[PDB]
RNA sequence: ACGGAAGGGCACCACCAGGAGUGGAGCCUGCGGCGCGCGCUACACUGACGGAGCCAGCGAAACUCCGUCGUGCUGGGAACGAGGAAUUCCUAGUAAGCGCAAGUCAUCAGCUUGCGUUGAUUACGUCCCUGCCCUUUGUACACACCGCC
């Protein structure tokens, strides 16, 4: 205050308790973000890798070709 | 007689493959100073 | 032969064409209608009338 | 009836200017001889890009005229006729070279073929400049011509350096110069003789383009 | 400098950002006695507005900008001075 | 000299500088 | 304080590039609304228009003939209008560079004798300018005003 | 004692002062009248700032322009930004201003570089 | 905006001055690895064919650079042009008779101007058709670089390169110090498994270095930091004089 | 570790539109061992002349005007008539034309660097060709879109 007085053009001013200053009266928690209230992540059993797109894959319903496809595709999501 | 400075270092074979040692055996240690991300 | 003038109206980017020629979507005059796609060869800009020997022809790709 | 009148005193400076200054200073004339005005351009799609609507008084605007792209469609058409005539190995920078040889050429194409000169070049650059065009089309190696279509730039270009350089052609050393000859590709050009090198020129590129169209 | 701010930001810094002082470096005017005289005058601008009070602060990033202004005896003096007085922006 | 030539100043001003 | 232009990409949070050009401090910039050019404006009596998008990075500067605040930009993007500190209000086509008017705006402003004054109350070029100038949307009224109550 | 002003004009290293002063109509480049200027196909180039307005603003004003440094064609330009600017100077501080910025409202629609310059130097591509 | 300028350059000799008495140094230590340096490479004034082509080869040496045309730019305000341009190093050359002479560098925000004489040059324009050049942001190698001045020069000499490569990052570029002669090669290679091949190509040279002024290029005013001495009667005995 | 595919950017060692050189002849510093090529010079009515005018900047030529030829190894200058295959460079006070200074510890007198003078044409877009680079977890925090290389 003291400095920028001194150094500005224009003039600086400068028991239960309430607020007059607040972002939103109507949303309240009700306007949060989809992706931080969820995002789709890891898996939580070892039968099965879920991915970011949204699906689910188990490993006793895969093929063989399917497995070693998605193995390379986490192998180079690890290397990068 | 006598002449002030070494004149200039003539380009011959045996410097060129001292060289080119000299960089094989630097990037065979791969000891490069480059900079850096900072 | 009947020349035709004819307005550009939007400069194709993103086709795969020849170095120094652009396509673009011109329309005619004497009916403000029916559109047709040349490849013009200068620097165009949008709407500048150009000229027209060919009337009914439609462009391709240069490779 | 209707009358404005603003100067009331004969006004003369102390300096005599001349008659034909102070004549010209009513109406801006092209050298203090043609008018801007009457001039119009018979022929569609080059409007706006040839610019015979400022009465300039001698082609040298050296305005700024080349720092965007298409900001050399607005500087006149007879500045870019001597700028695009001044240039060869003999001459780069001689521009008031190019000025005094662009002034005999329209006094004398006054002289001959009394129209006006600033109209008979508008109609000279909008029956040379061509239509249709063909362009190397790749296929790997094969010659094969494509036709296309040439935008009113590239109209207006193409015209001025093919009656500049039909000029040129016609006055390296034979009898006369580059003054009276491009006097008369100019009106060669302007009447459509088909007898000068730019509509020759014309005719060749846009029968190869209906060739193999 | 860190925490040697303890002995060097005295009086004889903190004064010297003023703007007669800063004036008098920049040779504007012969002393501060008539310094403040001219900034008090109002002939003197930092930035694009007037200043009149002779104890602003001139900043970092306002010392390039503490010039007299347009249509004022003292510039139409200096420029009368040097002969160069283009007088088609006003001075 | 040329040091002060090229950092002239170009708003310096004196009493002196009338004639 | 750094005399420059920057631009970040909103759509990931980073610098896109530290774009100069100007030799002073910049004080007002817009985008367009029609070919979304940039027209910078900065106290080397410079206005800068800017065109930063597909290869180019054209400049293109215009030059006033007084110090510049203020520039507003007409919404059909043809035209920008700039104030000046003389006192004066001009008006710019952008794709040409040649003006098309100047309102002369420092006779009809009327600052305050200040209560800290040796001088009058009309001459002194307090707040003979205008700090801040808008368009309106159909493209002829430009609101203007400054650090004078006027 | 008499109205003078005086402004500079200055193209790529040419440079010209004009001192306008109230006179009775001469125009003067180097004590020479403005009928000669040297290069003699530009002399247009150098009248157009006293023909876009006509002579009645020049009856009551007299000229003289000195003139050193340049080229050619970049003295003859220096003189028509000098002419053209201290007609626009004497206008702004000894007659209307109505008439003054009528005057450079002419001048900077034909063209401001009659007025101002480009002296702003390359882009480093 | 000229007493803008006077006041930064006396800051930085005074900058510099302090950092001389309590000896990434202080004129690069605000962009050492943050920005990358954007470089100006201009001739003499109307340059030959050779020399131009020379040019074109150390634009395609060191990357994010352009060669800016020379022809009748003023120096001083070609240097505040690029100034407000805003880009970081110029790089001026000096030929003779088609044989390229001088190199200057200038860090031209009030930066150092070192100058170089540029003796046995080859320049594969005129010899080696094989291709374009690899033109990836290079790795850097220097050898015997002990001296202070030394130590002044690498920094200078390799604060004009895109910062931190990748491993991948093909080309390498060698400054090898035989008695203050710094040689320039650059060359690619990839690794087998008995061990590496190199490939030269580019440009080679060999540069010293014979004035190292503080100021800009344009002042002539600069105070020297350091330039060689020819004339002392103990020349040819020692390295970096 | 090695490939491939897809997407995306960049560049006169790319496309495009042009401009100017090199290569033809003489003198040449050098690089090779006579060749290479860097500058300099001649060959063109843009001409040759003959009078007359006139402007710079670091530290006066080009030019303009007024008169005389003359399409001819020409008056240009014995030779010599604008230079093939190819190749190189270049995007605005730029290419180019023109002179004027200096000789700044390295290089340079055959020249080197500055200084001004006059001053254009053509792109200013495209990744189709030549290539070069980057990416193939969106994490970056809203809205929207993509959604297994």
């Amino acid at each position: 205050y003291k400095l920028d007085v001194l150094s500005s053009v224009h003039f600086v001013p400068k028991t239960i308790s309430m607020e007059d200053a607040q972002p939103l009266y109507m949303s309240n928690a009700s306007s949060l973000a989809p992706q931080e209230i969820y995002n789709v992540g890891k898996a939580e059993k070892d039968g099965e890798i879920r991915l970011k797109n949204g699906v689910a894959m188990s490993k006793e319903e895969l093929t063989r070709e399917d497995k070693n496809r998605l193995r390379r595709a986490l192998k180079r999501k690890r290397s990068k | 007689f006598d002449r002030t400075a070494k004149p200039v270092p003539v380009i011959t074979s045996e410097v060129t493959e001292s060289l080119e040692d000299m960089i094989r055996r630097r990037i065979q240690d791969s000891n490069f100073d480059d900079l850096q991300r900072r | 032969t009947p020349v035709t003038l004819a307005k550009v109206i939007k400069v194709l980017g993103r086709t795969g064409s020849r170095g120094g020629v652009t396509q673009v979507r011109v329309e005619f005059l004497e009916d403000t209608s029916r559109t047709i796609v040349r490849n013009v060869k200068g620097p165009v800009r949008e709407n500048d009338i150009l000229v027209l020997m060919e009337s009914e022809r439609e462009a391709r790709r240069l490779r | 009836d209707f009358e404005v009148v603003e100067e009331f005193t004969p006004v003369v400076l102390a300096t005599p200017i001349p008659e034909e200054v102070q004549q010209a200073q009513t109406e801006i004339k092209l050298f203090n001889k043609w008018s801007f005005e009457e001039v119009e351009v018979k022929d569609a799609s080059l409007v706006d890009y040839v610019q015979v609507r400022q009465p300039i008084f001698v082609a040298h605007t050296a305005g700024r005229y080349a720092n965007k792209r298409f900001r050399k469609a607005q500087c006149p058409i007879i500045e870019r006729l001597t700028n695009s005539l001044m240039m060869n190995g003999r001459n780069n920078g001689k521009k008031l070279k190019a000025v005094r040889i662009i002034k005999h050429t329209l006094d004398i194409i006054n002289v001959l073929t009394d129209q006006n000169p600033i109209q008979v070049v508008v109609d000279a650059i909008t029956n040379t400049g061509p239509r249709e065009d063909t362009t190397r089309v790749g296929g790997g190696g094969a010659a094969r011509r494509q036709a296309v279509d040439v935008s009113p730039l590239r109209r207006v270009n193409q015209a001025i350096a093919l009656l500049t350089i039909g000029a040129r052609e016609a006055a390296f050393r034979n009898i006369k110069t580059i003054a009276e000859t491009l006097a008369e590709e100019l009106i060669n050009a302007a009447k459509g003789s088909s007898t000068s090198y730019a509509i020759k020129k014309k005719d060749e590129l846009e029968r190869v383009a209906k060739s193999n169209r | 400098k860190i925490s040697d701010l303890e002995n060097k930001v005295t009086v004889s810094a903190i004064c010297r950002r003023r703007l007669p002082v800063i004036m008098h470096r920049l040779k504007m005017a012969e002393t501060i006695q008539d310094a403040v005289k001219f900034i008090e005058q109002g002939h003197v601008r930092v930035g694009p507005n007037l200043i009149n009070d002779p104890a602003y602060l001139v900043t970092r990033n306002m010392e390039d900008y503490v010039t007299w202004v347009d249509n004022s005896k003292i510039k139409k003096t200096l420029l009368r001075y040097r002969n160069q007085i283009d007088d088609f922006d006003f001075s | 000299l040329r040091e002060k030539a090229k950092e002239r100043n170009p708003d310096e001003y004196y009493h002196a500088m009338h004639s | 304080d750094n005399f420059d232009i920057h631009v970040w990409s909103v759509q990931t949070g980073q610098l896109l590039d530290a774009l100069s050009g100007h030799e002073g401090p910049v004080s007002c910039l817009s985008f367009s609304q029609e070919n979304s050019v940039l027209a910078s404006a900065s106290w080397d009596k410079t206005i800068r228009i800017w065109s930063i998008f597909g290869r180019s990075q054209q400049v293109e500067p215009i030059e006033v003939y007084s110090d510049v605040l203020a520039l507003s930009m007409r919404p059909d993007g043809k035209e920008v209008a700039v104030s000046t500190l003389k006192g004066q209000i001009s008006i710019f086509n952008i794709e040409d560079a040649k003006q098309v008017g100047n309102i002369d705006c420092r006779k009809d402003i009327i600052s305050g004798r200040f209560n800290q004054d040796r001088f009058t109350a009309k001459n002194s070029e307090r707040s003979k300018f205008f700090t801040t100038i808008h368009y309106s949307f159909d493209g002829m009224a430009i609101v203007a005003g400054g650090n004078n109550n006027s | 004692a008499v109205p003078s002003v005086q402004t500079f004009g200055k193209k790529k290293s040419a440079t010209a002062v004009a001192h306008v002063k109230a006179g009775k109509g001469l125009i003067k480049v180097n004590g020479s009248p403005i009928t000669l200027v040297e290069p003699e196909i530009l002399r247009f180039k150098v009248y157009e700032p006293l023909l876009l307005v006509g002579l009645d603003k020049f009856s009551n004003i007299d000229i003289r322009v000195r003139v050193t440094g340049g080229g050619h064609v970049s003295q003859v330009y220096a003189i028509r930004q000098a002419i053209a600017k201290g007609l626009v100077a004497y206008h702004q501080k000894y007659v209307d201003e109505q008439s003054k910025n009528e005057l450079k409202k002419a001048f900077t629609s034909y063209d401001r570089t009659l007025l101002i310059a480009d002296s702003r130097r390359p882009e480093p591509k | 905006m000229l007493r803008r300028q006077a006041r930064e350059r006396r800051e930085y000799l005074y900058r510099k001055a302090q950092e001389l008495q309590d000896s990434v140094d202080d004129e690069y230590a605000a962009t050492s690895g943050i920005m990358d340096p954007r470089i100006i490479v201009t001739t003499s004034r109307d340059p030959s064919t050779r020399l131009s082509q020379f040019a074109k080869e150390i634009k395609l040496l060191f990357p994010n650079a352009v060669r800016l045309n020379r022809g009748n730019y003023v120096m001083p305000n070609l240097v505040d042009a690029c100034k407000k341009s805003g880009t970081t190093d110029l790089v001026v050359l000096h030929e003779h008779r088609g044989v390229p002479t001088s190199l200057t560098i200038s860090h031209f925000p009030h930066g150092p101007t070192a100058q170089f004489s540029l003796h046995n040059v080859v320049m594969r324009h005129d010899i080696i058709n094989a291709g374009n050049q690899s033109e990836v942001n290079p790795h850097l190698i220097f050898d015997n670089f002990t001296t202070a001045l030394g130590k002044r020069v690498v920094c200078i000499l390799k604060h004009l390169f895109n910062a931190g490569p990748k491993k991948d990052s093909e080309r390498v570029i060698t400054f090898a110090n035989r008695g203050d002669f710094i040689s320039v090669r650059q060359h690619v290679y990839v690794r087998t498994r008995e061990g590496v091949e190199i490939a030269e190509v580019g440009p080679r040279f060999e540069m010293r270095l014979f004035e190292l002024r503080l100021g800009t290029l344009e002042n002539k005013d600069a105070d020297v930091e350091w330039q060689l001495r020819r004339f002392i009667r103990t020349a040819n005995k020692k390295d970096y004089l």
